[PDB]
C-alpha cells in the first residue's frame, strides 16, 4: 500500500499539560463546531484515515 | 461482764430482689428503629443523584473534547 510523505506533518501540536486541557475543556468545543463534526465524518462514515487527513 | 450483745441498731439489708428499671417497653421499641433507617434513605437520592448530575458532568469534558 502507500503513506503520505514526512511533509504535511509537524504542524504546530498544543503543547499543554492534561489538567490545563481539561481546565477549560467545556467552552473550548462548545463555539467552534465546524471542523469537528465534518471531521467525525470523515471518520466515521468513511474509515481509512489516510484519505481523512486534511 | 465484757461479753457482745448490743442493745439496738439494726436493720436488716433486705432478702428482696427487684430492678425493674425499664426502660421504654411496649411499641416505643421499633419505632425510633423504623424512622431513622428511612432517615438515612431520605439521605440518599440527595447526594446520589447529586453525585450523578456530577457524573454526567464528568463524562461530559470527555465528549467535548476528542475531535
Amino acid at each position: 500500500v502507500e503513506l503520505p510523505s514526512l511533509e504535511d506533518l509537524k504542524v504546530q501540536e498544543v503543547k499543554v499539560s492534561s489538567s490545563v486541557l481539561k481546565a477549560a475543556a467545556h467552552h473550548y468545543g462548545a463555539q467552534c463546531d465546524k471542523p469537528n463534526k465534518e471531521f467525525m465524518l470523515c471518520r466515521w462514515e468513511e474509515k481509512d484515515p489516510r484519505r481523512c487527513l486534511e | 461482764k465484757q461479753d457482745m450483745p448490743p442493745v439496738g441498731g439494726y436493720g436488716p439489708i433486705d432478702y428482696k430482689r427487684n430492678l425493674p428499671r425499664r426502660g421504654l417497653s411496649g411499641y416505643s421499641m421499633f419505632a425510633v428503629g423504623i424512622g431513622a433507617l428511612l432517615f438515612g434513605y431520605w439521605s440518599m437520592m440527595k447526594w446520589n443523584r447529586e453525585r450523578r448530575r456530577l457524573q454526567i458532568e464528568d463524562f461530559e469534558a470527555r465528549i467535548a473534547l476528542m475531535p
